[PDB]
């Protein structure tokens, strides 16, 4: 985040992290809109212009992490 | 239905360090 | 970074948005940030994408996801705003599949 | 924290990854419904009244991440 500050524990509980798992590499961010639903940017999953066509197999998510 | 309320803040009748900034900026 | 990071920002007006980019601005997106005069600094960067845009309601005190960090042109640049997916606008869609 | 597996991925039928990231949005239906805690908890999607009233010039939004 350009020119912000560190959150406080609990603050951003919908905070979901899109990761790769193959090896491990954080790609994007997202949010928990439910217990079985994540909301994200389309371009995080697929942007051909940059070689980016992840499929379910391709990722894992980490809920409730706040560094 | 318990969407947006936050166990470590809104439920403990609590507030974060910059949430007053969001609220001062609005007009409902 | 080192810890989750937080940054609060002003939804900026249509005209001022359109004016800051060559790219075609749609109905589904919105810019937010401080104008170069407004003094205050800050913004989104890469791997921030997808991140939420939330606002706390005065009505109830629950937060709402106002948008999705959608695109930019750099980060903290005077004169450029950050584009956001207009959540309210794709909600019918969001409906459809969750309920589907 | 909590790691999660994906079951499906949904991408806005009309994403414009080609022209100008129009409708940049994807849903990730989790595999296994997560358990809310003091660091895991949904977020709200707005209704016509909260959007109309909130979505406005000079009205501050909060942004978070690890970019």
């Amino acid at each position: 985040i350009v020119e912000g500050s560190d959150a406080e524990i609990g603050m951003s509980p919908w905070q979901v992290m899109l990761f790769r798992k193959s090896p491990q590499e954080l790609l994007c961010g997202a949010s928990l809109i439910s217990d079985r639903w994540v909301l994200t940017a389309a371009h995080c999953l697929l942007y051909p212009p940059w070689d980016k066509n992840f499929t379910e197999n391709d990722l894992l998510v980490r809920i409730g992490k706040h560094s | 239905a318990d969407c947006g309320l936050r166990p470590l803040f809104e439920k403990k009748s609590l507030e974060d360090k910059t949430e007053r900034e969001l609220l001062e900026s609005y007009i409902d | 970074p080192s810890v989750l990071q937080v940054v609060n920002l002003p939804i900026v007006e249509r005209p001022v948005c359109k004016d800051s980019t060559r790219i075609r601005i749609t109905d589904n997106m919105f810019c937010a940030g401080y104008k170069p005069d407004e003094g205050k600094r800050g913004d989104a960067c890469e791997g921030d994408s997808g991140g939420p845009f939330v606002m706390k309601s005065p009505f109830n005190n629950r937060w709402y996801q106002m948008g999705i960090v959608s695109w930019g042109e750099g980060c903290d640049r005077d004169g450029k705003y950050g584009f956001y997916t207009h959540v309210f606008r794709l909600k019918k869609w969001i409906q459809k599949v969750i309920d589907q | 924290e909590k790691i999660s597996m994906l079951e499906k991925i949904y991408i806005h039928p009309r994403y414009n990854w080609r022209e100008n990231l129009d409708r940049d949005i994807a849903l990730m239906k989790l595999k296994k419904p997560v358990a809310f805690s003091d660091y895991i908890h949904p977020v709200c999607l707005p209704d016509r009244e909260t959007a109309a009233s909130l979505l406005q010039a000079g009205y501050k939004g909060r942004v978070t991440g690890w970019g």
